[PDB]
């Protein structure tokens, strides 16, 4: 960079297109707030349904099964 | 007496014709 | 005019249409209607509105009120009458300094604290939960020798906080503060001590009567700072120090939050992901045709500046229209 | 007495405004349907449009908002009790493909 | 009008330190047996703590009345008529009436017109009756012209003006060619206004 | 017994009250780039929480008493900062004090009906499905005078139940059937049309930008009416398109929504050009009869006017577009024409 | 003091609950269900919610629509802010003031303390105990008003209220509670022109 | 010479200011129950004489600042009470000081 | 047309606050000496 | 490093009028640096006093 | 030694070696208030070159 003089936007600019993810390219947030990574993100190729929640522990099951 | 004498003269300016003929 | 205007038969003003479907989603909300016309009417479109209801959290970063709210008048600097540890150079020996007041100005001082009072003939002493108010204090402006004064200051074990803002939830009807822990059965008794003082004079007085001149009560609350924040800690380690003793405070800044101006963006505009949808019954093809380079938010606020004054508020569509103050956009 | 040697900088601000160019001959509105728009050198033939914006620089990154003023109308028509069809239309940039 | 100032709470100015006057004190633990026997600390609590008895010292300032008298002054009494205000002492002051700097050392005193003056009583006052009302700094319509121009003492300018005759600031001019001289003046008095009236010349 | 005077303190009132208002309504909203982070005190990493902008200091010497004491010039830093994120905006205080003033508040709205075909449809009887969806973004449908990111910091909201209702006006059985035969006729059709009229598209502009070019292909201009536009900044307009923008880090207003622009001073210069040969207004209108020069900041030939650096035919078209004001000589329009959001009412000369 | 029987400037115009209208001890006069509660208007409804409430405050949808209706005929095609001509002083919607709060929950609030004025001490140390004296006492945290802001914001409740002075509340006796003329529709049938009545 | 530096107090200016308004403009006007009687100064005893609504104190800590802090809202116990008859009334101001003074 | 003379009353006051030394502090009292009991002693 | 070809995008026409192309250090009539047209202090108007 | 820059803690600290800026006789006294002194080195500092 020895200064370079010359139009910051000389090539034809296009429209931006409107849906997410497409605009800027910032560390984006979850609805609840968990963090989320740029949209040019590697890790964001696959999708990561990441369902935590599990059903809650069948030791009632494990009782009833003994009883 | 709690402001920048401004736009608070001009306010007190507007009590004049405004609407219509 | 007198006929030919109002229906006879038994007729209604506003109905009221109960959803028939309805889908919550992580971050989007459906609901459907039966739009239902009688036969011999004719409903303007302009009336119909959604009304809604439900639990709106602001969070925890939300303070309307520019300022603070508790001992807004203090001094920004001055600390809450405290104790703390601090290194001893005398002869790991951690004698402790105390900083505070005494207002109450009682009668007599025992080994059962000040006297407020007499009760018939027996002196009465004052409750360990809140009865050296720190309210009430002196009213003569001349200054009067005072024998025996009384105060509350908060324990080594509180960290210090600035006087400006700073503020601990009562825990007795009495308006005390006090963390009411207690070890036992009845595990909730106010652990307060009593601390004694007499004047640095006071020193060969064995047998004499070396009175403790001054009692402090002293506490440990449970210190809040909810809309204040520190503007200069002097030293980065934690604890209570002599240093800590200077630290300011500051109140934090307003944050006023709100539904947007003719509620905005709640409703589900010009995104042909999310598009209404109305259609007669009988067929099901939508009516509504939307596309996405339409702006229909911005085409109604012009709309409404348009046709009405956009400086009356309306409550219910919420109408209030954002606008600064002139003297602040330009100085 | 002692002013120090003067310079002079002038600006303007207008906020809630859009700038506008309306497509008329003199630029005053003299109707709905501008006659410009009624030409035909441009109610006739195909055009095509290069525009060209110099801006102020920003550090943060800015996007420039045009509106080409266009005409937008829908029809609503209803032959028999609960059918609404309704006819739309964006004249100037048309919207929807045909059969 | 003065209506007055509503002060009816006191207003006080307070250590920034939160208290000054304190008392060094030494902390003193009940003896044993001996009801009223009490020996000094033993135990580690420094012997010497900083203690006030009594309420804090402060002063005390009214406020609302202090805001009422300083802008009646600044708005007021600097505005009354030369006849009433004295000139100074050991200052060296103009001698032209009209030149500004006779109007800026010129001392009036506060008296005249104070906190008190018809107090509760809508009335202007005799003196400033017939003295100019629009030669005064709270001109909205003078101020914003001279902000306008900018704040500086050399100003670089470039204005537009009209053409007012009524015989002519209407004429719808058919074609042909024209000539249109006209005059305009130099006078720095005519041209520029002063909140003060003084000589700019 | 005093001898003397009474000792007593001195303060400056008037000075401290304007200190007070110019630092706490200006120099705390200043660009982040001139502000600094505390000393010994632990602050939040994410630039957009409400902590960051809360613990980050701004010394009080750059707007003091002083600051171009004497003139009416806004700021250089804040004039393209955005305006309305300002505790003072009366619009936002009303609103947010009107739902309450704590931090959980149940709620109870109407939201009426925007859209511009059936906003006032006259709908005649049968039985019409009507279904709608609503967002539960924070960061979409509340707005904070900061800006900050809200769902970061744990602003949520919750629906419970969602009604529907209707006024009709009880207009006598006669009449109305006369009415809802006589409005199914194949003339008798209703109409409307959007009242911004129009067709936005957006471009974006990189950091540091001068020009910004612009082409639209072999389009058809029948019976067009004319341009219109602004500039706003990236970080705010929010990607309407999909649902969850998970990018909209960002709460303030919404200059493409809440009508709210501030970013139009920043223009120079608009250059257009059909065919790539000819310049739309090249008869020779304008003095310049290329570009419409909006501001030259530099050139003295004597084109700008207002006192200010507004080229003389740039006002002219202005001036004409919004009041047909131009030709005639100028002269302030009347308050029925310039409306809140009209040209003249926002146009502020400064020196 | 004024005296609104005379001065017009009425203030106590938010206390009323309901209006019940009766002809003849057995018909109700907005008798054709015209509104959602047709037996009666509800001016403001009380601590009950079941859809009927509007603005934002604690007037129901019915009493609204008929004010708006005999004040400006706005009513029947969406509710707007009027014209500034016919919202004159002594008008209604010039004088509506819907409010709204937020206070401790002593209920649901697990460590609450209903703390009087004589025991609560703010801004302690620098005012006079319970009256305009000097300043007394010593600073002190404080302990009373119960926050609402921030990690610690307590349980809370919420209070809504409105306030509409110097206006009159109207019932026209029109039949479609619009202003059609001086001489209402409603008062010239041959129904209340003709036979005697008598009100309840 | 000073070492250090000057000597100074602090006051907070706004939110003094603030007490008043909102004392002398409200807190005087809450209805009678509230306000007590004060100590060791006589008083009317018809509670209509200009002297009982004077000489009775009311204490500040009622409304001070941090009263319903960011509500718009109003007294409960305001709510009732005549709202005219406070000395603020632009019309009676104008008409008393026509009069005079 | 109507003149007459009326009597406002002991009780009018149109301003708020006082009329003298109105900056003087509220607790200042007015040089004054006084007698009291002496325990010369 | 980089390798990839330095003009795909399109290229557009240079703007005929001033200060477009070549932001550099210009200079007008008799000296006087001038700032380049993409340096923030070219804003607005600056006119000076006596023309010396 | 600079105007501005001071001790910090209201908390009194005795500080045993102390500096500050004084105006010699030669400069006529004047009061604090409107007292200006145009600056002569970058570092702020007003001083008069000889």
């Amino acid at each position: 960079n020895s200064f370079d003089g010359s139009i910051v936007s000389s090539y034809l600019t296009t429209r931006m297109p409107p849906w997410a993810g497409v605009r800027q390219n910032v560390m984006g947030s979850s609805i609840d707030g968990r963090p989320v990574l740029p949209a040019n993100s590697t890790t964001l190729t696959y999708e990561t349904v990441s369902g935590t929640p599990l059903e809650t522990a069948a030791s009632a099951a494990a009782s009833a099964a003994a009883a | 007496w709690n402001s920048s004498t401004g736009q608070m003269l001009r306010d007190k300016l507007k009590e004049q014709n405004f609407q219509q003929k | 005019p007198t006929h030919d205007v109002t229906t006879d038969r038994s007729q209604r003003l506003t109905l009221r249409f109960i959803p028939v479907d309805r889908e919550d989603t992580a971050y989007s909300y459906k609901a459907r209607f039966t739009l239902a016309v009688g036969d011999n009417r004719v409903l303007d479109m302009a009336s119909t509105y959604f009304d809604i209801r439900g639990v709106l959290d602001r969070g925890p970063t939300f303070k309307p009120y520019s300022g603070t709210a508790y001992n807004a008048l203090a001094p920004k600097g001055a600390p809450n009458p405290c104790e703390w540890d601090e290194a001893a150079t005398a002869l790991e020996q951690q004698k402790t300094h105390v900083f505070g007041q005494a207002p109450y100005s009682g009668i007599n001082i025992t080994k059962e604290g000040i006297q407020i009072g007499v009760e018939g003939q027996t002196p009465k002493y004052a409750d360990k939960t809140f009865q050296p108010e720190p309210q009430i204090g002196e009213s003569q402006w001349y200054e009067t020798e005072i024998n025996h004064a009384a105060g509350r200051v908060l324990k080594k074990t509180t960290p210090m906080k600035p006087c400006y803002g700073s503020y601990a939830k009562p825990t007795n009807e009495n308006g005390g503060q006090g963390i009411l822990v207690k070890q036992q059965n009845g595990k909730l008794e106010s652990q307060v001590e009593m601390q004694f003082f007499s004047t640095t004079e006071a020193t060969a007085g064995n047998g004499d009567n070396l009175t403790p001149k001054v009692v402090l009560y002293s506490e440990d609350v449970d210190i809040e700072t909810p809309d204040t924040h520190i503007s200069y800690m002097p030293t980065i380690k934690e604890g209570n120090s002599r240093e800590l003793m200077g630290q300011q405070s500051m109140p934090n800044r307003p944050n006023y939050i709100a539904f947007r101006d003719n509620f905005i963006g709640l409703m589900y505009y010009n995104s042909t992901g999310n598009m209404g949808v109305l259609a007669g019954q009988a067929s099901q093809l939508n009516a509504v045709v939307d596309l996405q380079d339409r702006n229909t938010e911005l085409s109604y606020q012009l709309l409404l500046d348009s046709i009405g004054d956009r400086t009356r508020y309306f409550s219910m569509w919420n109408q209030a229209v954002d606008s600064y103050d002139p003297d602040v956009r330009i100085i | 007495k002692t002013a120090v040697d003067s310079i002079t900088q002038k600006k303007f601000l207008c906020d809630r405004t859009l700038w506008r160019i309306p497509f008329s001959s003199n630029f005053m509105s003299m109707g709905a349907l501008t006659d410009l728009g009624q030409n035909l050198l441009y109610a006739n033939s195909a055009h095509a449009l290069d525009m060209t914006f110099e801006v102020d620089p920003m550090d943060e990154p800015t996007l420039l908002y045009v509106l080409f003023e266009v005409f937008d109308v829908v029809r609503v028509h209803r032959p028999h009790r609960g059918v609404i069809e309704t006819v739309y239309l964006r004249t100037p940039f048309s919207a929807g493909n045909a059969t | 009008e003065n209506h007055g100032t509503e002060d009816e709470l006191p207003n006080y100015c307070f250590p920034l330190g939160g208290v000054i006057n304190t008392e060094t004190l030494t902390k003193v633990k009940p003896k044993t047996g001996q009801e009223n026997g009490w020996e000094k600390d033993a135990t580690e609590f420094s012997d010497k703590n900083e203690i006030r008895v009594g309420n804090n010292f402060a002063m005390e300032i009214n406020l609302n009345a202090n805001l009422w008298r300083n802008f009646l002054y600044s708005n007021i009494a600097l505005y009354l008529p030369d006849k009433l205000k004295y000139s100074p002492s050991n200052v060296k002051i103009s001698d032209n009436p009209n030149t500004y700097d006779y109007m800026n050392k010129r001392v009036v005193a506060p008296g005249l017109v104070d906190c008190y003056i018809n107090l509760g009583a809508r009335w202007s006052l005799d003196y400033m009756d017939n003295v100019n009302p629009f030669n005064h700094h709270r001109n909205a319509g003078l101020r914003y012209r001279s902000m306008l121009l900018g704040n500086g003492r050399y100003v670089p300018f470039h204005i537009q003006v009209p053409q007012k005759f009524f015989a002519i600031k209407n004429l719808l001019l058919l074609p042909g060619s024209y000539t249109y001289e006209w005059n305009f003046r130099k006078d720095v008095n005519m041209v520029l206004q002063s909140s003060l009236g003084n000589d700019l010349r | 017994i005093r001898v003397g005077n009474n000792f007593a303190m001195e303060i400056n009132l008037n000075a401290n009250l304007w200190r007070n208002f110019l630092y706490s309504n200006i120099a705390l909203y200043l660009p982040d780039k001139l502000k600094y982070s505390p000393s010994n005190v632990k602050i939040s990493d994410n630039p957009n929480t409400y902590d960051y902008m809360n613990k980050r200091v701004v010394a009080p010497g750059l707007v003091d008493c002083y600051i171009n004491l004497g003139a009416r010039w806004s700021l250089d830093y804040m004039d393209n900062v955005n305006p309305f994120n300002h505790h003072r905006n009366a619009g936002l205080r009303y609103r947010s004090m009107l739902l309450g003033n704590g931090r959980y508040v149940p709620f109870h709205i109407q939201v009426p009906q925007k859209f511009f075909a059936i906003k006032n449809l006259l709908l005649l009887p049968g039985s019409y499905t009507y279904e709608w969806n609503f967002r539960k973004d924070v960061n979409m449908v509340l707005q904070s005078s900061l800006g900050n990111d809200l769902r970061v910091d744990g602003a949520s909201i919750k629906f419970d139940s969602i009604c529907l209702y209707a006024t009709f006006f009880p207009m006598a059985h006669n009449t109305a059937s006369t009415l809802e035969a006589m409005l199914r006729n194949d003339t008798n059709d209703q109409s409307f049309n959007d009242y911004l009229s129009a067709a936005n598209m957006l471009y974006p502009i990189p950091a540091n930008a001068t020009n910004v070019p612009i082409s639209i292909p072999s389009r058809n201009w029948a019976a067009f009416r004319g341009w219109a536009f602004t500039r706003l900044k990236t970080k705010e307009t929010p990607s309407l398109g999909s649902g969850y923008d998970p990018y909209y880090t960002y709460s303030g207003s919404i200059p493409y929504l809440d009508g709210t622009f501030y970013l139009n001073h920043t223009f120079k210069k608009v250059a257009i050009t059909f065919d790539s040969s000819v310049s739309w207004p090249g008869n020779d209108r304008l003095l310049t009869p290329n570009e419409f020069e909006i501001k030259r900041s530099v050139d003295g030939e004597g084109y700008n006017v207002a006192q200010c650096n507004m080229t003389k035919d740039w006002f002219l078209v202005q001036m004409l577009a919004n009041y047909n004001i131009g030709y005639q000589g100028f002269y302030i329009p009347e308050s029925y024409k310039d409306r809140m959001y009209s040209f003249f009412r926002n146009f502020q000369p400064m020196s | 003091g004024s005296i609104p029987y005379l001065d017009g400037t009425f203030y106590l115009n938010h206390t009323f609950k309901k209006v019940a209208i009766t002809f003849d001890s057995s018909v109700s006069w907005p008798g054709n269900d015209r509104l959602l509660t047709p037996n009666e208007f509800e001016i403001k409804r009380s601590v009950d919610g079941e859809g009927y409430n509007v603005a934002q405050c604690n007037m129901t949808k019915d009493w609204f629509l008929v004010q708006m209706l005999a004040n400006y005929n706005i009513g029947y095609q969406g509710f707007y802010i009027p014209e500034s001509y016919k919202d004159r002083m002594y008008s209604f919607f010039r004088n509506f003031q819907p409010m709204s709060r937020q206070v401790v929950d002593d209920t649901k609030y697990k460590d609450y303390q209903q703390v009087g004025i004589l025991h609560q001490h703010n801004n302690s140390g620098f005012v006079g105990y319970l009256a305009p004296t000097m300043r007394e006492g010593q600073a002190y945290p404080a302990n009373f008003p119960y926050p609402l802001i921030g990690k610690t914001a307590v349980d809370s409740i919420t209070q809504k209220k409105f306030l509409c002075d110097r206006t009159l509340w109207r019932i026209p006796f029109s039949s479609n509670f619009m202003s059609m003329g001086a001489l209402t529709d409603l008062g010239q049938n041959l129904l209340y022109a003709n036979s005697a009545h008598a009100l309840d």
